[PDB]
């Protein structure tokens, strides 16, 4: 069971610094490169930072984007892998992955989310997006929840609890013309089932501590 | 740099089939090339290193050849939990370069979507933004064109699609459609529709409501 635990990352302004870390066990890290990866939200894989061992010299490479604003670093007595990051620019923005490539593995850490933006965090609006009642009736209807306008990514969303997944969809978010974040989460249920059926969606904002219950009715007039 | 490009970007097969993806660098890379599955939300997976050599624990239905700057991946029979995104890795020469990536999907049958639309709460027009929201569920393929009428006008720079991954049960797409406009302009119209053309249908297919009526 080798593990790289990362922490760190989240919301931090242009031109400020961060640093990230990466906890490795079950593997003999001191032997071995350590590297820091990329990946733009939507986008390709990049390489940011390498370090060698104590063996040798702990040689430090760099992507020539970040050549003098990150620094990666290791301590060896802690199975600790870092990567200070200085003077932090928008294109900056992605999720970071801690690797270390052995002799006959390659181990990535589960990534953290880096996002450079002077703005403050922002919980969702969540909205109702109810069927009205032309819904075919001994078909399927639609049901969900619009979850706008929030900073930084992610959100997830449940449904009743997490005891409705069948025909559960939450899409991916948007970004909106406002800079803004917004998605959709939508659910198809039997028709028979508006009104005496009940669906509520779980939506949660880490980064703002949000946590926000809508209960999506049919509507009335 | 090392410049990788990876060839198809995206493509879609059935199961049991065999699968070659190519990976091609600018330079002779001695082999130093390394392949990775990426399942979608889930960090990558090493599967290939050295042009050949498998990881322990990856199936040997996988199988990786190559030379010089010429390499390819090979799945022998395609499985279900093969799809994902496929990576090549250059680490001949630093800056370790990867390709672009090849999708790989699932085919399945024609399936043409329910569609479904959602008028603005009143709690949003609340605070003076309407929001339109129209879903296409459940369809195969991916393209499908979706076009907003208001009172019988195109709409045009402000609608917003988002589409999910492939279901894991049904191997179908879900399409959403967000038309955003002003409380004023939204209030000042009655007939809002949704118009679906898709590959699964004879003829597009439209959801309407009218602002007002329940
Ligand atoms: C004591 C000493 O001196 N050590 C050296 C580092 C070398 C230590 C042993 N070498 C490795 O584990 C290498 N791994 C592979 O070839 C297999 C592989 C490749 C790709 C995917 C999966 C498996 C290379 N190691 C990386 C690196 O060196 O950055 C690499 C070049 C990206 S792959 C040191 O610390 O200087």
């Amino acid at each position: 069971q080798v593990q790289l635990k990362q922490s760190g990352g989240g919301l931090v302004q242009p031109k400020g610094s961060l640093k990230l870390s990466c906890a490795a066990s079950g593997f003999t890290f001191n032997t071995y490169a350590m590297h820091w990866v990329r990946q733009a939200p939507g986008k390709g894989l990049e390489w940011v930072a390498r370090i060698r061992s104590k063996s040798s010299n702990y040689a430090t490479y760099y992507a020539d984007s970040v050549k003098d604003r990150f620094t990666i670093s290791r301590d060896d007595s802690q199975s600790m892998l870092y990567l200070q990051m200085n003077n932090l620019k928008t294109e900056d923005t992605a999720m970071y992955y801690c690797v270390s490539i052995t002799t006959r593995f390659a181990y990535w850490g589960q990534g953290t989310l880096v996002t450079v933006s002077s703005a403050s965090t922002k919980g969702p609006s969540v909205f109702p997006l109810a069927p009205s009642s032309k819904s075919t009736s001994g078909g399927t209807a639609a049901l969900g929840c619009l979850v706008k306008d929030y900073f930084p990514e992610p959100v997830t969303v449940s449904w009743n609890s997490g005891a409705l997944t069948s025909g559960v969809h939450t899409f991916p978010a948007v970004l909106q013309s406002s800079g803004l974040y917004s998605l959709s989460s939508v659910v198809t249920v039997p028709s028979s089932s508006l009104g005496t059926q009940t669906y509520i969606c779980n939506v949660n904002h880490k980064p703002s501590n949000t946590k926000v219950d809508k209960r999506v009715e049919p509507k009335s007039c | 740099e090392t410049t990788v490009t990876q060839s198809p970007s995206s493509m879609y097969a059935s199961l049991g089939e065999r699968v070659t993806i190519t990976c091609k660098a600018s330079q002779d890379i001695n082999s130093y090339l390394s392949w990775f599955q990426q399942k979608p939300g889930k960090s990558p997976k090493t599967l290939i290193y050295r042009a050949s050599r498998l990881v322990d624990g990856v199936p040997s239905r996988f199988s990786g050849s190559g030379s010089g700057q010429d390499y390819s991946l090979t799945i022998s029979s395609l499985e279900y939990e093969d799809m994902g995104i496929y990576y090549c890795l250059q680490y001949d020469e630093f800056p370790y370069t990867f390709g672009g990536g090849t999708k790989l999907e699932i085919k399945r049958t024609v399936a043409a979507p329910s569609v479904f639309i959602f008028p603005p709460s009143d709690e949003q027009l609340k605070s003076g933004t309407a929001s339109v929201v129209c879903l296409l569920n459940n369809f195969y393929p991916r393209e499908a064109k979706v076009q907003w009428k208001v009172d019988n006008a195109l709409q045009s720079g402000n609608s917003q699609e988002s589409v999910t991954e492939q279901d894991s049960k049904d191997s179908t797409y879900s399409l959403s459609s967000t038309l955003t406009l002003s409380k004023a302009d939204y209030e000042k119209h009655k007939v809002y529709a949704c118009e679906v053309t898709h590959q699964g249908l004879s003829s597009p297919v439209t959801k309407s409501f009218n602002r007002g009526e329940c």
